[PDB]
C-alpha cells in the first residue's frame, strides 16, 4: 500500500559547487608514470549541483523525480544509511518498464519490470524503547511488478540500521550511464569528517557494474528511509521522524580530460581542457605547469 | 621523443598497435590496415628528417 | 641434398637477360650493405648496417582453466524461440568455445562476423558474450545488419554501427509451421519514432495515427501496435520462419572466459618466444614484475600503447614484455677491390 | 684528469647533456627500466646517437 | 513506412546514399523503372555485371 506523507515543510532548492569531483577510470588498462588524454562524459570541474536534505530538526524529507539527462553524478553524506536506492525509468506508472536498484535490510535487489510505483516511495525502520533496537518494517515503492526480463538478488547480510548522532562519516559517490543498453555504474566510498557542504579533494571511481537492461531511462527518484519509535505519535502519514542525511546531484557532459597516471597506476589529478584558457594551454603542452609567457589558444 | 610518441596514431586504421590487428584478422583483410599505419610512420620519419 | 630457407636475394642480369650473379643479402653484414647500396662494389668506408636482431627459439600459449563446452545445445536447439519484439538475451561465460561440434547436426543459411575474421576464431578469448534469439520472416533476414532500415530494423531490433560479434540465421519451417496456421510470433508494425541500439519495447498501446486521441478505444487511426505472422507449411521461401541468433562480444582489452579450443603449453622465461595470452600475440622476452593490477584490468600499455605487461591467466603474476632486438651495428671495409676482409663495431 | 682550465670546467657544468655515454647494454635496461628511461624507449624503436 | 504492413522485398539495395538517411533528404530528377525477370537473373541488376 502507499501512502502519502503529511507534514513536510517546503523550502526553496539550495546549490553548491563540486570541487574536481566525479572523474572515473575510462577503461581497463593499466598505466603507470604517464599524462593521458580521454574524451568522455564527465562531470565538469567547479560546476553548480543541486543539494538536498533528509533533516528533522522541518521535517524537509527530499525526494523529487529529477532528469536524467546524459548520466548522473549522486554523491551521498550519510552516517546512518538512510539513502537505500533508486529507480530509473520514463514514467513509472506499469505502462513502460522500470529499473529498482534497492538495498533492503538483507539483500541487493536489481529488477526491470513493469512498475506501478507509489507517488512517495519509501522505507520504514521502527525502533522499539523496551528492548534497544532498530528493525526494518516497511516496504511502500511499488503497487504491482508484471512483466520481468532481468532480475538479481546478492547475498544475504545483515546491516547496521543503529542511529547515530556524531557528524558525517561516509561519503559515498556513483556515476551512472546509459549507452547501447547498457546501464553503467561506477563508484567509491570515502571516509570524511564534516557536517556540511561537499568536500573538496580527487578521487577516480572505478567500474563497478554493467547491467544489460534495454531500456529508455529519461528520469530518476532516490529511495530514503523512515525512523518511526515512541516517540513519533500519529497515523501512518503523520507519525514519522527523518533522520539526517544528504545528497547532491550533477550532470555529464562530453568533455575532453588530461588524466594523471604516478607510478602505481591510480589517477591521482585531472585538466579540464574546457574550463579555461589556462587549462586548454595546460592541454596543449601536455603538463601541469605553465611557464611565463604569452601563448595563442584557440 | 616526438617520434617515439606519434607510434601511438591509428592514422585512421582500427588500432595503432600491430599485434592487435594481426590477431583477429587474416591477411588480406590486415593488408589493408597495416598500409594505412606503414603511410602515416613514412610520413612521420619523412617530416623528422626534413 | 638441401634445403631451402626464404631469403632476399639480389640477382644480376647481363645485357642478353641471363642471371650471372647474386647476393645473399642475410649472409654477412658486408652482404647487406652491398644490398642496400645495390651494388656489387663497396668503396672504403664505415657503414650503419641494421640494429642486432634475435630469432625467437619457442612457443608458448596461456589460456585459463577452462573445461565445460558452450551450451550449443539450449541455444541453437531451444524447443521454443522468443518474438522479435520481446527478444531474448542470454548471459555466456566460463565455457570453451568448440563449435564443430555443430558440424553435424547443423545447418546455417545465414553466417557473418563483424570486427574479426571467421578464422582466428579459434585462437582467440571472448569478453562480455551474450546471445539474442528471436524469430522472423525468410525475407527480413537481411535486415539484420548494422544500418539497415525497414519495420525490424526500426520498431524491433536495432544493432549498433560499431559491432562485433556474429549474425546466424536458419530456416526453421519444420518446427514453426502449422497447418492451420501458428500465430504465436508477433512484430511490432507501429511506433513514434525508432528504436536506439539493442532497445526492447514491449508496451501494448493503442497507436493514434492521426488527431483526435483513442482513449485506448482502437477505433478509426487507432490501432492495436503488434500484429501476428501467419506461418504454414505451404507459403514461398520468403514467407517462411527463420530462427535468428546474434552473438556479441568483445576482443583483447579485459579479462575474458569464453576462449576457444588451444592447448596451453609451460611458461618459459627470459628467452626471447612467441606467445599468445588469451588470444593476443606477440614476441618477446617475459620478465617477473613489481606492478600490482587492480582486480578489473588485464593489460598494461605504456605511451606507444603496446602492451608491455600481461596477468598470467593461470598463475595470476604479473609479467613484463621485452622485445629482443636491441643495439647498433657498423662495418667497417677498406673497399671490395682491395678485399673482403672487414670489421664490425657494436655501439 | 681532464687538462681543462678552471674556466672551461665551470662552462662544462652549466649544460646538461641528454645522455653522458654512449654504451647503454641491453641487460642495463631489461623489464621495468624501459618505456620509463626515454632513452631505452627511443632506442627499441631503431633512434641511435 | 505506408509500405510496411503490405508489402515485403526480398531485395533492396541503395546506391550512393545510406538506408539510413533516405528520411532527411529531398530528391531531383525522380524516375521509376519497372520490368519482370526471372529468379536468378536478379543479381544482375547492379553495376558493373555480365
Ligand atoms: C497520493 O496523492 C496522489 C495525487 O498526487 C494520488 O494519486 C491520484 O489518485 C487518484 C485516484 O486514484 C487519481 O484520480 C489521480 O489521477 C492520482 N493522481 C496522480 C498525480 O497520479 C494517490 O492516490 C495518493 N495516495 C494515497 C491516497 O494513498
Ligand atoms: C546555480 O544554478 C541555480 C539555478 O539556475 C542558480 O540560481 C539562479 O540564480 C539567478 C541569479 O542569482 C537567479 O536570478 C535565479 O532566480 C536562480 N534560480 C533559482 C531556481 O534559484 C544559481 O545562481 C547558480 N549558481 C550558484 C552559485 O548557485
Ligand atoms: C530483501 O529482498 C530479498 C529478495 O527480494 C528477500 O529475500 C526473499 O524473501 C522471500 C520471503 O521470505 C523468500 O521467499 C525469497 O526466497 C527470498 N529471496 C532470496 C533469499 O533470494 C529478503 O527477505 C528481503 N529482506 C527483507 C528484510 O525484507
Ligand atoms: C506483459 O504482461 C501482459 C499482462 O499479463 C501479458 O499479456 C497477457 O499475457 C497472458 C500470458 O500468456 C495472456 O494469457 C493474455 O492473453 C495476455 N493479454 C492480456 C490482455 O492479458 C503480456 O504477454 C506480457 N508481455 C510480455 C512481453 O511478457
Ligand atoms: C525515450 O523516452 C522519451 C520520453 O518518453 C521520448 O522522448 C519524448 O518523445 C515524445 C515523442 O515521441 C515527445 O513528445 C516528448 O517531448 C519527448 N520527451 C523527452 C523528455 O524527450 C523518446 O522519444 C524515447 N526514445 C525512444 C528511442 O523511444
Ligand atoms: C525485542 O527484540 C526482538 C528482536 O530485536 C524483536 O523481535 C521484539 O519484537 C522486541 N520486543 C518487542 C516487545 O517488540
Ligand atoms: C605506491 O606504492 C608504494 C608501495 O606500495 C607505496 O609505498 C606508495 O605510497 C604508493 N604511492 C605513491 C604515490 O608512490
Ligand atoms: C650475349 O649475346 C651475344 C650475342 O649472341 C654473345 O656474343 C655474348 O657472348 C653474350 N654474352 C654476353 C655476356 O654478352
Ligand atoms: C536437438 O534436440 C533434438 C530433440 O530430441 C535432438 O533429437 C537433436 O539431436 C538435437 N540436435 C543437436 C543436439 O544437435
Ligand atoms: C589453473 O591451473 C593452474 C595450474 O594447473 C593452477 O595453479 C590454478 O590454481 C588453476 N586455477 C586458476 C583459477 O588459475
Ligand atoms: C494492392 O491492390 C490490391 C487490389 O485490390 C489490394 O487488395 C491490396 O490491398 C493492395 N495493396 C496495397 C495497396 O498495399
Amino acid at each position: 500500500q502507499c501512502v502519502n506523507l503529511t507534514t513536510r515543510t517546503q523550502l526553496p532548492p539550495a546549490y553548491t559547487n563540486s570541487f574536481t569531483r566525479g572523474v572515473y577510470y575510462p577503461d581497463k588498462v593499466f598505466r603507470s608514470s604517464v599524462l593521458h588524454s580521454t574524451q568522455d562524459l564527465f562531470l565538469p570541474f567547479f560546476s553548480n549541483v543541486t543539494w538536498f536534505h533528509a533533516i528533522h530538526v522541518t521535517k524537509r524529507f527530499d525526494n523529487p523525480v529529477l532528469p536524467f539527462n546524459d548520466g548522473v553524478y549522486f554523491a551521498s553524506t550519510e552516517k546512518s544509511n538512510i539513502i537505500r536506492g533508486w529507480i530509473f525509468g520514463t514514467t513509472l506508472d506499469s505502462k513502460t518498464q522500470s529499473l529498482l536498484i534497492v538495498n533492503n535490510a538483507t539483500n541487493v535487489v536489481i529488477k526491470v519490470c513493469e512498475f506501478q510505483f507509489c507517488n512517495d516511495p519509501f522505507l520504514g525502520v521502527y525502533y522499539h524503547k523496551n528492548n534497544k533496537s532498530w528493525m526494518e518494517s516497511e516496504f511502500r515503492v511499488y503497487s504491482s511488478a508484471n512483466n520481468c526480463t532481468f532480475e538479481y538478488v546478492s547475498q544475504p547480510f545483515l546491516m547496521d540500521l543503529e542511529g547515530k548522532q556524531g557528524n558525517f562519516k561516509n561519503l559515498r559517490e556513483f556515476v551512472f550511464k546509459n549507452i547501447d543498453g547498457y546501464f553503467k555504474i561506477y563508484s567509491k566510498h570515502t571516509p570524511i569528517n564534516l557536517v556540511r557542504d561537499l568536500p573538496q579533494g580527487f578521487s577516480a571511481l572505478e567500474p563497478l557494474v554493467d547491467l544489460p537492461i534495454g531500456i529508455n531511462i529519461t528520469r530518476f527518484q532516490t529511495l530514503l528511509a523512515l525512523h518511526r519509535s515512541y516517540l513519533t505519535p500519529g497515523d501512518s502519514s503523520s507519525g514519522w521522524t527523518a533522520g539526517a542525511a544528504a545528497y547532491y546531484v550533477g550532470y555529464l557532459q562530453p568533455r575532453t580530460f588530461l588524466l594523471k597516471y604516478n607510478e602505481n597506476g591510480t589517477i591521482t589529478d585531472a585538466v579540464d581542457c574546457a574550463l579555461d584558457p589556462l587549462s586548454e594551454t595546460k592541454c596543449t603542452l601536455k603538463s601541469f605547469t605553465v611557464e611565463k609567457g604569452i601563448y595563442q589558444t584557440s | 621523443n616526438t617520434l617515439v610518441k606519434q607510434l601511438s596514431s591509428n592514422f585512421g586504421a582500427i588500432s595503432s598497435v600491430l599485434n592487435d590487428i594481426l590477431s583477429r584478422l587474416d591477411p588480406p583483410e590486415a593488408e589493408v590496415q597495416i598500409d594505412r599505419l606503414i603511410t602515416g610512420r613514412l610520413q612521420s620519419l619523412q617530416t623528422y628528417v626534413t | 641434398v638441401g634445403y631451402l630457407q626464404p631469403r632476399t636475394f639480389l640477382l644480376k642480369y647481363n645485357e642478353n637477360g641471363t642471371i650471372t650473379d647474386a647476393v645473399d643479402c642475410a649472409l654477412d653484414p658486408l652482404s647487406e650493405t652491398k644490398c642496400t647500396l645495390k651494388s656489387f662494389t663497396v668503396e672504403k668506408g664505415i657503414y650503419q648496417t641494421s640494429n642486432f636482431r634475435v630469432q625467437p627459439t619457442e612457443s608458448i600459449v596461456r589460456f585459463p582453466n577452462i573445461t565445460n563446452l558452450c551450451p550449443f545445445g539450449e541455444v541453437f536447439n531451444a524447443t521454443r524461440f522468443a518474438s522479435v519484439y520481446a527478444w531474448n538475451r542470454k548471459r555466456i561465460s566460463n565455457c570453451v568455445a568448440d563449435y564443430s561440434v555443430l558440424y553435424n547436426s547443423a545447418s546455417f543459411s545465414t553466417f557473418k562476423c563483424y570486427g574479426v575474421s571467421p578464422t582466428k576464431l579459434n585462437d582467440l578469448c571472448f569478453t562480455n558474450v551474450y546471445a539474442d534469439s528471436f524469430v522472423i520472416r525468410g525475407d527480413e533476414v537481411r535486415q539484420i545488419a548494422p544500418g539497415q532500415t525497414g519495420k525490424i530494423a526500426d520498431y524491433n531490433y536495432k544493432l549498433p554501427d560499431d559491432f562485433t560479434g556474429c549474425v546466424i540465421a536458419w530456416n526453421s519451417n519444420n518446427l514453426d509451421s502449422k497447418v492451420g496456421g501458428n500465430y504465436n510470433y508477433l512484430y511490432r508494425l507501429f511506433r513514434k519514432s525508432n528504436l536506439k541500439p539493442f532497445e526492447r519495447d514491449i508496451s501494448t498501446e493503442i497507436y493514434q495515427a492521426g488527431s483526435t486521441p483513442c482513449n485506448g478505444v482502437e477505433g478509426f487511426n487507432c490501432y492495436f501496435p503488434l500484429q501476428s505472422y501467419g506461418f504454414q507449411p505451404t507459403n514461398g521461401v520468403g514467407y517462411q520462419p527463420y530462427r535468428v541468433v546474434v552473438l556479441s562480444f568483445e576482443l583483447l582489452h579485459a579479462p575474458a572466459t569464453v576462449c576457444g579450443p588451444k592447448k596451453s603449453t609451460n611458461l618459459v622465461k627470459n628467452k626471447c618466444v612467441n606467445f599468445n595470452f588469451n588470444g593476443l600475440t606477440g614476441t618477446g622476452v617475459l620478465t617477473e614484475s613489481n606492478k600490482k593490477f587492480l582486480p578489473f584490468q588485464q593489460f598494461g600499455r605504456d605511451i606507444a600503447d603496446t602492451t608491455d605487461a600481461v596477468r598470467d591467466p593461470q598463475t595470476l603474476e604479473i609479467l613484463d614484455i621485452t622485445p629482443c632486438s636491441f643495439g647498433g651495428v657498423s662495418v667497417i671495409t677498406p673497399g671490395t677491390n682491395t678485399s673482403n676482409q672487414v670489421a664490425v663495431l657494436y655501439q | 684528469p681532464s687538462k681543462r682550465s678552471f674556466i672551461e670546467d665551470l662552462l662544462f657544468n652549466k649544460v646538461t647533456l641528454a645522455d653522458a655515454g654512449f654504451i647503454k647494454q641491453y641487460g642495463d635496461c631489461l623489464g621495468d627500466i624501459a618505456a620509463r628511461d626515454l632513452i631505452c624507449a627511443q632506442k627499441f624503436n631503431g633512434l641511435t646517437v
